């Protein structure tokens, strides 16, 4: 009874493993493996480029963050002034279109 | 459960959606699958085919 | 489940080609244009009758 | 006695399954298939690229 239950357990498992591997061969044909390789290489090139843009952007930020809280207040004041000058220049541009 | 997931991956093939901004012939893969799906449904309507 | 999904793929040739569209997109753009364009031309020919 | 006869049939089928498992592994290897080229691996690689673009922006 012990030997019979062992043999039945092993036969059920091997049947399951065989069907999985047959689905994997039906999934990954040589033509698809080539396309999956092109997709991988395009994705890896993207991941590498973005890790490098992220690193450079963080280093420049840390150089400004070293100038302390009073500098960050002066930056906010200048940004608010530059936005107002841009709004006033845009208003002047719309009036001059209306003469023949 | 792993075998059932392998059967799902074979049935969905999810890799085809990993590059959405690639264009071939001025269209994305999704727009090509949509053109195909529209052409298949038009051909199934015209063939009177009771699916 | 596996016997059901294999019978679906053997019976429906259009579904089998749909599953290959992404292979044609990355390897052969003319063949993608030709396969989709043949299916579209077979639907459009109905106005000279 | 019935279980002993069925055990012989189960051992014979187990050897048949081991042979098909080997033939399927050899076919996968001949296709140049590697673990990073799987549907799961490439989707996980796409998801990690989208996460990085969100952090870069």
């Amino acid at each position: 009874n012990a030997e019979y239950l062992e043999a039945k357990s092993n036969a059920l498992f091997l049947k399951l493993r065989m069907e999985e591997l047959q689905v994997l061969t039906d999934c990954y044909t040589p033509e698809k493996v080539l396309v999956h390789r092109q997709i991988r290489d395009t994705l890896e090139a993207g991941v590498k480029k973005e890790k490098q843009e992220l690193s450079t952007s963080r280093q420049i930020l840390s150089s400004y963050e070293f100038l302390g809280p009073e500098f960050e207040g002066l930056v906010q004041e200048y940004t608010r002034l530059k936005d107002k000058i841009k709004d006033n220049r845009w208003m002047l541009q719309e009036l001059s279109k209306s003469l023949p | 459960k792993e075998v059932q997931a392998t059967v799902m991956d074979w049935w969905e093939q999810p890799v085809q959606l990993c590059l959405p901004s690639e264009e071939r012939g001025g269209l994305t893969l999704r727009q090509w699958r949509e053109r195909w799906t529209v052409a298949v449904t038009a051909l199934q309507r015209a063939t009177g085919s009771r699916s | 489940d596996l016997q059901l999904k294999r019978k679906m793929l053997e019976s429906n040739k259009l579904q089998q080609i749909e599953k290959q569209l992404y292979v044609y997109f990355f390897q052969n753009e003319e063949q993608l244009k030709s396969i989709v364009g043949k299916l579209e031309a077979q639907t459009g020919g109905g106005s000279s009758a | 006695e019935i279980r002993s006869q069925n055990m012989k049939k189960l051992k014979d089928k187990s050897e048949e399954y081991k042979y098909k498992i080997h033939a399927a592994k050899d076919q996968l290897s001949s296709a140049g298939m590697e673990e990073p080229l799987t549907h799961r691996s490439l989707v996980s690689l796409s998801e990690t690229l989208t996460e990085l673009k969100a952090q870069s922006m």
